[PDB]
């Protein structure tokens, strides 16, 4: 379990994170699932921040931290030479 | 014709799917005694699959509000 | 053996009250089932009376329970391994167990330690669990309820 | 809906000895308006309800429930 979720926090991302923000992250994960399944709601960051005992700027930035990239080959609908890619400047 | 109910039900029928796959994963894993209704299930996948479908799906498309013709049609 | 309007102890779930007695029959035997419910989890547990011994239900403790609570409360001398990984694995294992003493020296050990060195967030979780399992408890144990139960703790715990 | 969740039959583990049941499906009224979801980027939908229990042979234990699955559009 410790060399799979290592290798599962050092690689599987495109952008490296380190082990101890990855479990940092996804304890906070964890927690606001359960928070979601306890109240049936979606708590505000002020509340899962208090009740983890750190700062709601710090819980901002590693939700924003905590984000997959969408690759840059996705297509845009019934037409097929349209890309995603031309779009960007 | 799959109308609209067929549809949502085919999406919410994937979503337990996967969520009955979560549950049978978590009582392999689990001890009798300690299990509520409310823990072992998850219905982060029906949530997910209801808004796959409504998001980004071939049949649930943009209304056209022209005009009252062509939101009929 | 257990009657009707009083109130016995779940593992798992606190203290609870009895509802009613039904005739259900599960696996097509009938069986005589005795239904109770929490308001906690907004749940309903039926559990029959044959293997209500089996299934591990506790009726309430009277005098003699608070005295023994408050005596290991406050029990010195309690040691520990260095490993966190041992002590991880044997305080569910003893929260599972039932029992209210052990349950007591859990929670004093837990909250001495937490409050010595702040180990974490994570299992402030199971903490507020037992602790709240535990004045849900003693809210009849103790004959001192909601309220009342979580104020006596705060001056006997240290 | 009902279909869906008789559908999903009371499942076993390995030893068939506990099992889960989703018996009767409810819908509460939506927490927003119609304007207020056109409004401020909301989706429209009301939350679910179900009564869940958790029946096991052995300990003869029915944990009878009602359990959030989910904001329904």
């Amino acid at each position: 379990r410790q060399a799979i979720t290592r290798a599962m926090a050092d690689q599987a991302r495109t952008i490296r994170i380190p082990v101890h923000m990855v479990e940092v992250i996804n304890k906070l994960a964890r927690v606001q699932r359960q928070m979601l399944q306890d109240l049936g709601r979606e708590p505000t960051p002020e509340e899962l921040a208090k009740e983890l005992d750190m700062t709601p700027e710090k819980v901002i930035e590693v939700q924003k931290y905590g984000r997959e990239p969408i690759s840059l080959h996705t297509p845009l609908g019934e037409d097929g030479d349209s890309e995603f890619g031309d779009l960007i400047e | 014709i799959r109308n609209v109910g067929e549809l949502i039900q085919n999406q919410v029928r994937t979503g337990l799917a996967r969520m009955e796959r979560v549950v049978r994963e978590r009582m392999t894993t689990q001890d009798v005694e300690a299990i509520t209704p409310q823990t072992l299930i998850n219905i982060r996948p029906v949530v997910a699959s209801i808004k796959e479908f409504f998001g980004t799906s071939q049949l649930s498309q943009f209304m056209d509000q022209n005009n009252p013709l062509s939101g009929l049609t | 053996t257990f009657k009707v309007g009083d109130t016995v102890v779940y593992p798992h779930h606190g203290a609870a009250l009895i509802e009613a007695i039904e005739t259900r029959q599960i696996k097509g035997v009938d069986k005589t089932y005795l239904v109770l419910k929490v308001a906690q989890g907004d749940l309903t547990v039926r559990v029959p009376a044959d293997n209500a011994e089996f299934v591990g239900v506790r009726d309430v403790v009277g005098q003699d329970g608070l005295d023994r609570v408050f005596e290991v409360l406050r029990a010195p001398y309690a040691e520990e391994p260095t490993n966190w990984s041992r002590r991880y694995k044997a305080n569910l294992e003893k929260l599972a167990s039932g029992d209210v003493i052990k349950v007591a020296e859990v929670v004093r050990d837990l909250w001495r330690r937490e409050r010595e060195r702040g180990l974490s967030a994570g299992e402030k979780r199971m903490l507020a669990k037992a602790r709240q399992i535990l004045v849900s408890e003693l809210a009849l144990a103790e004959n001192t309820n909601e309220d009342k139960a979580e104020a006596l703790l705060d001056e006997v715990l240290a | 809906l009902e279909e869906i969740f008789e559908e999903i039959s009371p499942i076993e583990d390995f030893s068939g000895s506990m099992s889960l049941t989703f018996r009767d499906h409810r819908f509460e009224p939506p927490k927003n308006s119609i304007d207020e979801c056109k409004d401020r980027d909301f989706t429209y939908a009301a939350p679910l309800f179900v009564t869940a229990e958790f029946t096991n042979n052995e300990t003869g234990e029915i944990k009878s429930q009602t359990v959030f699955m989910g904001d329904f559009p």
